[PDB]
RNA sequence: GAUGGGGAAGCUCCGUUUCAAAGGCCUGAUUUUAUGCAGGCCACCAUCGAAAGGGAAUCCGGUUAAGAUUCCGGAACCUGG
RNA sequence: GCUUGUGACGGCCCGUGAAAAUCCACAGGAAGGAAUAGUUUUCAUGCCAGGUCGUACUGAUAACCGCAGCAGGUCUCCAAG
RNA sequence: UUGACAUUGUGAAGAGACAUAGUUUCUUUACUUAUUCAAUGAAGCGGAGCUGGAUCCACGUUCUAGCAUUCAAGGUCCCAUUCGGGGCUGAUCCGGGUU
């Protein structure tokens, strides 16, 4: 039969993300010398929108520790963080909302946010509006340390992987309709090709498992 | 801008030109209080220190 | 003076620009000189067997040192000196030359017909198995050897860049006292000397951190 | 005079 | 025509500094200052040596860029070369 | 869409800064060993892709069978030296 | 009043509505620079130069496509009572 | 999707086979050196300090939208004092592994 499109979107072409307008990758700093022994002071300059994604995003200024210069990074902006706020990043910051952590320097019942899924891939787990881990326990003869995601599933992440202090900041975004197919389309303008869906049995049998009748 | 003298394109002031005068104050009052203000806090630590 | 000042700087986390160190230990060095560097590594890390891991085992300083006392008297006639000894015999229309004997194959020969007085033979050959049969053919011949470390010094020894063995076939009279006391010697401080552990296996190290885990982990058992 | 290679000197002070 | 480069005529291409010259000669700078010697190649004072030297007031010793171009073509440099294969 | 690389019997294909020794700059009478270059600094990628996107600077009057913010007369501006 | 430009504002989004070349400013202070003489080409005036290719005309019930000088098709600016 | 063979190495302990001298066979448990994955500016890894304070830590950084760059000032030996230049430190040591 003929190619259906839930085969023809892995070839790429018109079914690529639509990343024009997009502020970079949302990742935590490349985990170096002084968050895997101190902390490090960065400042929140701008709180903004990003096309395609729920949650705002922050942009945060650090030092360069080896170069007089400066370098931002783009953090995905926790509930409660303020253009002009202090973040601090490493294995010696403080339990404080916005902070960036090690999960084995937290106490059991901290909500954490952008999770590493291992040490040094900056940000993996619970990264969309409203969403959060939550630090069941430590197994520090493993250094090890047990966390309960999103979905509900339980997992086992080194203890060494880092952490934003806080829940993702624009929460409830779901429970309002969207009302019209209009506002569905400007949804999608900015993710990607997957609107408006054609049901497999609407179809003739060559386009779809489902189609005919 | 290139092709003007420079009484177009500054102010008589620090920052003249990059900065306002608010923001200027600003960081001079910032800057002058925080430097006091470690002062204060080696001369504490010191103090800490020694009677510990 | 009352115009300096003391201004230490605090080089800690989070603090003033970090000063420039030696970073010789993290250069990403060119692709040859890794393979190199870690050619060596693996060449040490791996277990050798006892055929290979006996070219370890070589002349120390002084015996080395006399023996290439002795083998600079007999270095060869060169070719600026070869074409005076040409003129001079269309003259006469020379005695017999005495020098060291060199080329793998000429050596080999030597050896199975029993003509060579002492053979060197060089420790870094590469392919090995060029010269890694030599040792048992010389002792199953009963001919006296010594491995020496440099082909490029023995190449020093017969006029080129480098030399995987030298022999001395005929030595004069003013040497032949010489050439036995070496030749002595050479039994003393190399043959006897490394008989047994010639015959052990070779390259059992580990490396810096891997010894000190299991150092670590050794004395975590043992104390507590 | 004219030059015949890509690289000349042609010896003028 | 397009809008041409700033400190690339004038001063800037008339003049050319020691460590231009050296490099641009490829010898040490001993050999450069003995070739200097031989020749009568003389330093030189730009009328605006921040023009020359990119607004830089450092001191700094400049020579004529059309001198160094002649001293390219001296065979006692090619007997320098020859020395030192030699030595 | 090349290079460095890696696929492919091959026509060629992947990929776009990597997996590369990918190149510029400053100082020197380097405590002299006598005619051989020493001490340092900084760093990421070819190229093509818009006569509606970005972009240095010009106007009026006159003039031809047919040219014109381009020629003529007058009056300006930009860029580089 | 019509058209157009612009300002200060308001409404709207689970939509918040390009990049880069290029130009300037600031912070810093390597340095350089005067007493019988210096400095300043971001003030004025003065000197020199600006290459290559396009440029006619139609743009449509006859200059384009539709086998045509074909009632079809084909992007846009100005616009009086 | 499941099995075999090859890529494929090094130990230790326990059960055998030469009839109670060490050449091999199998389970357990290790190791790294081949292979595999990921990152970086291959920057701070691993071990130790007659290092310090209390087995652990650097007591060099947490009211504030400031500032942090010219081989680093200071200290101490020299030079041949002349406009400055060297060395030890400031900033512990060692490694045959960039993480
Ligand atoms: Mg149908
Ligand atoms: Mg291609
Ligand atoms: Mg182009
Ligand atoms: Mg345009
Ligand atoms: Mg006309
Ligand atoms: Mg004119
Ligand atoms: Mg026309
Ligand atoms: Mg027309
Ligand atoms: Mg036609
Ligand atoms: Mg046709």
């Amino acid at each position: 039969g003929r190619v259906i499109r839930n085969q023809r979107k892995g070839a790429g072409s018109i079914f690529t993300s639509h990343t024009r307008l997009r502020q970079g990758a949302a990742k935590l700093r490349t985990l170096d010398y002084a968050e895997r022994h101190g902390y490090i002071r960065g400042i929140v300059k701008q709180i903004v929108h990003d096309s395609g994604r729920g949650a705002p995003l922050a942009k945060v200024v650090f030092r360069d520790p080896y170069k007089y210069r400066l370098r931002e990074e783009i953090f995905i902006a926790n509930e409660g963080v303020h253009t002009g706020q202090f973040i601090y990043a490493g294995k010696k910051a403080s339990l404080n909302v916005g902070n960036v952590l090690p999960l084995g320097s937290v106490p059991e019942g901290t909500i954490v946010s952008n999770v590493e899924e291992k040490p040094g891939d900056r940000g993996a787990l619970a990264r969309a509006s409203g969403n959060y881990v939550i630090i069941i326990g430590h197994n520090p003869d493993e250094n090890k340390t047990r966390v309960r995601l999103p979905s509900g599933a339980k997992k086992v992440i080194s203890s060494d992987a880092r952490g934003v202090i806080g829940v993702i900041a624009g929460g409830g975004r779901v429970d309002k309709p969207l009302l019209k197919a209009g506002r569905a389309f400007h949804k999608y303008r900015l993710k990607r090709n997957s609107w408006p869906k054609t049901r497999g049995v609407a179809m003739n049998p060559v386009d779809h498992p489902h189609g005919g009748g | 801008y290139a092709t003007v003298s420079k009484t177009h394109k500054t102010v008589s002031r620090a920052y003249g030109g990059s900065r306002c005068a608010n923001c200027v104050k600003e960081r001079i009052i910032r800057a002058f209080l925080i430097e006091e203000q470690k002062i204060v806090k080696k001369v504490v630590k010191e103090q800490t220190e020694a009677a510990k | 003076n009352p115009l300096t000042h003391s201004t230490p700087k605090n080089f800690g986390i989070g603090q003033a620009v970090q000063p420039k160190r030696n970073l010789s230990r993290y250069v990403k060095w060119p692709e040859y000189v890794r393979v190199q560097r870690q050619k060596k590594i693996l060449s040490i890390r791996l277990k050798v067997p006892p055929t290979i891991a006996q070219f370890q085992y070589t002349l120390d300083r002084n015996t080395a040192a006399e023996t290439f006392k002795l083998f600079n008297k007999y270095r060869p006639e060169t070719a600026a000196e070869k074409k005076e000894r040409l003129t001079k015999e269309a003259a006469a229309v020379s005695p017999k030359p005495y020098a060291v004997k060199y080329g793998l194959n000429h050596v080999v020969a030597l050896i199975e017909n029993k003509k060579a007085k002492l053979v060197l033979i060089a420790n870094d050959v590469d392919p090995i198995e060029l010269v890694v049969f030599l040792p048992a053919l010389c002792k199953k011949m009963g001919v006296p050897y010594a491995i020496v470390k440099g082909k490029a010094r023995l190449g020093t020894l017969v006029n080129q860049k480098t030399s995987a063995v030298a022999a001395l076939t005929e030595v004069r009279a003013e040497d032949e006292a010489a050439l036995a006391k070496l030749v002595s010697t050479i039994d003393a401080n190399f043959a006897d000397k490394y008989d047994e552990v010639k015959k052990h296996w070779g390259g059992g190290i580990l490396g810096n951190k891997a010894q000190a885990k299991m150092d670590k982990r050794a004395k975590n058992s043992d104390s507590a | 005079k004219k030059s015949t290679t890509s690289w000349s000197t042609a010896s003028v002070r | 025509m397009r809008i041409k480069k700033k400190n690339t005529r004038g001063n800037a291409r008339n003049f050319i500094t020691r460590s231009q010259a050296v490099r641009k000669l490829q010898v040490s700078l001993a050999d450069f200052r003995r070739l200097c010697i031989f020749k009568g190649i003389y330093p030189r004072e730009p009328r605006n040596k921040k023009k020359a030297n990119k607004g830089s007031t450092a001191p700094t010793t400049f020579y004529y860029a059309k001198d160094i171009q002649y001293l390219m073509h001296e065979p006692v440099l090619a007997k320098f070369r020859e020395h030192k294969t030699f030595a």
